[PDB]
């Protein structure tokens, strides 16, 4: 008795996602999760002045692009034997912390929330699934539905303008966005003034308010309507994390620290257990067992027999690891908004202080938008700070020169998880470069020994008791927020 | 008030044009979609997925046929039969699954269209899927209708990505020419298919910096005083308004901030690479 579910595309994600489900019971048993677009960055990059990967890896995705600069950057500052100065290691900071604040309002309200908000009946918010189960249909109080509904509309409305006025934020240091000028090897190329870091405040100031005031009240909401939704969608509960923001200049100290949870279990993050494995995945590697990402491989192969999908398959010690906010978070626990300690406790009978009081409800749909929202409120608290220790006229750039032969690794995390570029450069240009990037955690196959990717894994047990309208599908693959153009490259 | 039907595909494009779209203002982006244009399918955005997703395109696409706007982000990967840009999948009267390529979907669409546009560098001209280096037979939206030989109304918006003021300026244009044509002719396009408005500026000529650039006065460094020259611009062979215009509602822009890569041109990244040497 087992029905297949297909959806291509999933819609409401970056990029190009195919999902398969099998259903039984009312309940997804296996599931599919394949990436249908290439363009093969790492080959394109070869050859090139290894600067001008920096601008060429921005254009893995226009979402995230300040996200892949920051590794770029921090990849050729390694391998060009460069130290950034204080005022370029903060300037660096502000300018992708902007795009956090960007990334995670427009995930939230612009990819995830017609899952569940009522849009007005015009294109393209209809056509929609018949039975979508949104606040309308799952309030019973009419008017409380009604209020709650128009209450998160109201946001979805809203927060176009301040992910715009966040993109301002980004273009202050930037240049522009997407696709900033303003991050290259040895720092950044414009000085902030005090005029500038003033603007960049004021607009701050009021993200920061919306964020607060508006999205931290909607997820606690929102989660207090769906509490089946902290129930399901649980996969593999092992996360990783490498460190983002650096908050000192040897880079010793971040805003949400590395490290990795396996099987219940807390471990420092070594690099060196990082390894993909192409068994389902359209590529050719020229030995067995998984390769490390200093020595990957990148040759393309649509026709592999058994392969699903253009994302290869990292694990770490051979572990499928999930990333993002919930990644971060867990690793980090920091303590809650004040907001999100009120509101569990009011909303829920929840007593909580720091993330992981949310103990099993953290692995979940709605633990990846609780996890996300918390995220955002947290970074906004650092650019508030960044903001007072940004010196104006203070040198944000130091000279260097391409090497013959080096190689450097940068270490981040975009909005949607763990993120690294590696660089090796040969004659002074690139010799190989591989990008392990975010969702390629998420949204990656089967490895060679069959287990499943995290969401592939996550999607199992969520329930399906409407096969025509299996909205909890959707909602599982975009709690994860993923991006298919990050995940492929 | 009618609005624009649009249908907005992507193929190997990375969301930047839609996120730059969503940037607009004056018109922003929420009237531009409630006043000014029906979105009817959009992949990023749109509520529905799947086979209604699907549907749903294809019944606009007939209900408006050679009445909605095809907009394309995205370069149309042609090698190994179209399979390095799968879009989606489509459902037969018997219950099989058939792939839907890039390539399938342009050829589906683009004669049903009132006209195509293509918005970035990906789709007007190649871009970076299309680069030295690229194993997937890259191409643009022109250079895909003249191998397809399908002649449809084809206009260029270029830039990685545009700046909003240029697709939503070109879009209203075309839209109001469509409804009266001659009161609102198309806007002329140069060599490459776009449009003069925003394109017919050399960045160089319209340079602030134009004067110590003259003077011989050139930044040593990005965070030193002088014309950008030395440190890579392309401004000297771009062609785009942004030294008026600037960019994110007039924040900053890529000359005052860095440099100018040429995003903007069709030889765009080869022909403007390396970014940080001088033209
Ligand atoms: S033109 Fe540039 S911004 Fe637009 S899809 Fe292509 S790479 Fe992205
Ligand atoms: S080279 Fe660049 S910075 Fe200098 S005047 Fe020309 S466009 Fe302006
Ligand atoms: S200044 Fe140059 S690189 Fe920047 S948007 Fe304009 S054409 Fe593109
Ligand atoms: N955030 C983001 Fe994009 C993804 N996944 C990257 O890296
Ligand atoms: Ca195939
Ligand atoms: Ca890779
Ligand atoms: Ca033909
Ligand atoms: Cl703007
Ligand atoms: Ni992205
Ligand atoms: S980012």
């Amino acid at each position: 008795g087992k029905v297949k579910i297909s959806i291509d595309p999933l819609t409401r994600v970056e990029g190009h996602l195919k999902i398969e489900v099998e259903v039984k019971d009312g309940k997804v048993v296996d599931a599919k999760c394949s990436g249908g677009m290439f363009r093969g960055f790492e080959q394109i990059l070869r050859g090139r002045d290894p600067r001008d990967s920096s601008q060429i890896v921005q254009r893995i995705c226009g979402v995230c692009p300040t996200a892949h600069c920051t590794a770029s950057v921090m990849a050729q500052d390694d391998a060009f034997g460069v130290k950034v100065t204080t005022n370029g290691r903060i300037t660096r900071n502000l300018i992708f912390g902007a795009n956090y604040l960007q990334s995670h309002i427009l995930h939230f309200y612009h990819l995830a929330a017609l899952d569940y908000v009522k849009g007005p009946d015009v294109s393209p918010f209809v056509p929609r699934y018949a039975n979508a189960d949104l606040l309308t249909d799952r309030i019973k109080d009419g008017a409380k539905a009604d209020a709650t509904n128009t209450y998160g509309l109201n946001q979805y409305l809203k927060a176009l303008e301040i992910r715009r006025i966040c993109h301002e934020m980004v273009a202050m240091f930037g240049g522009r966005m997407p696709h900033v000028q303003g991050m290259v090897v040895g720092g950044a190329t414009e000085i902030p003034t005090a005029d500038k870091v003033a603007e960049y405040a004021a607009r701050f100031k009021e993200v920061q308010k919306f964020v607060i005031e508006e999205y931290l009240p909607l997820i606690y909401t929102l989660g207090s309507v769906y509490t089946d939704l902290f129930e399901t969608g649980i996969g593999w509960k092992n996360v990783i994390a490498f460190g983002v923001f650096p908050e000192d200049d040897d880079y010793k100290t971040f805003l949400l620290k590395p490290g990795v949870y396996i099987d219940g279990k807390d471990e420092e993050f070594d690099s060196k257990l990082v390894k993909e494995y192409v068994g389902h995945s359209f590529f050719d590697h020229s030995a067995p067992g998984g390769l490390h990402y200093s020595v990957g491989e990148t040759n393309p192969n649509p026709d592999k027999p058994g392969a699903y999908s253009f994302v290869k398959a990292p694990r770490y010690k051979d572990k499928p690891c999930e990333v993002g906010p919930l990644a971060r978070m867990w690793v980090q626990n920091p303590e809650l908004s004040p907001v999100g300690q009120k509101l569990l406790k009011e909303l829920y009978g929840i007593e909580a202080k720091n993330f992981r009081d949310l103990g099993d409800k953290a692995f979940s749909i709605m633990g990846r938008h609780v996890a996300r929202a918390e995220e955002t409120w947290l970074t906004a608290v650092a650019v508030e700070k960044w903001l007072k220790q940004v010196q104006p006229g203070a040198e944000t750039y130091v000279k260097s020169e391409i090497p013959d032969a080096a190689e450097g690794t940068g270490f981040t995390e975009a909005p949607r998880g763990a993120l690294l570029h590696y660089l090796k450069i040969k004659d002074k240009k690139i010799e190989n470069y591989q990008i392990v990037s975010a969702t390629l955690w998420n949204a990656n196959p089967r490895d060679d020994m069959g287990q499943r990717g995290p969401i592939e894994e996550a999607l199992i047990g969520v329930p399906v008791p409407d096969i025509k309208n299996p909205v909890n599908v959707g909602r599982l693959v975009r709690s994860y927020d993923p991006x298919l153009g990050c995940a492929v490259h | 008030a009618k609005k624009a039907p649009v249908i907005w595909v992507q193929g190997q494009g990375c969301t930047g044009c839609s996120v730059s779209l969503l940037n607009a203002v004056h018109p922003r982006i929420k009237e531009i979609l409630l006043d000014v244009i029906s979105l009817e399918f959009h992949p990023t955005v749109m509520a529905s997925e799947g086979e209604m997703a699907l549907a749903h395109m294809y019944e606009i696409a007939e209900k408006f046929n050679g009445n909605f706007f095809l907009l394309v982000e995205g370069a149309i990967p042609t090698a190994k039969e179209g399979r390095y840009c799968i879009v989606g999948e489509t459902l037969d009267a018997k219950g099989h699954h058939h792939e839907v390529t890039m390539m399938e979907l342009i050829r589906d669409l683009a004669p049903k269209s009132l006209a195509t546009v293509a918005v970035g560098t990906c789709s007007a001209y190649g871009g970076i899927p299309a680069a030295e280096g690229n194993v997937t037979g890259s191409k643009s939206v022109r250079d895909f209708f003249a191998d397809e030989k399908i002649e449809k109304l084809l206009v260029n918006v270029p830039g990685c990505p545009p700046h909003p003021d240029w697709m939503v300026g070109t879009l209203v244009a075309a839209w109001s020419h469509v409804l009266n044509p001659t009161e609102h002719p198309l806007p002329e396009l140069d060599d490459d298919g776009r449009p003069l408005l925003f394109f017919g500026d050399n960045i160089h000529e319209n340079c602030p910096y134009l004067d110590k650039y003259d003077n011989s006065e050139f930044a040593e460094t990005f965070t030193k005083p002088g014309c950008k020259a030395e440190l890579g611009c392309k401004g000297p062979s771009t062609y785009a308004d942004c030294a008026k215009r600037r960019w994110n509602n007039g924040i900053n822009w890529c000359v005052e901030n860095a440099v100018c890569i040429g995003c903007v041109e069709p030889d765009f990244p080869d022909g403007k690479s390396p970014f940080y040497v001088a033209e």
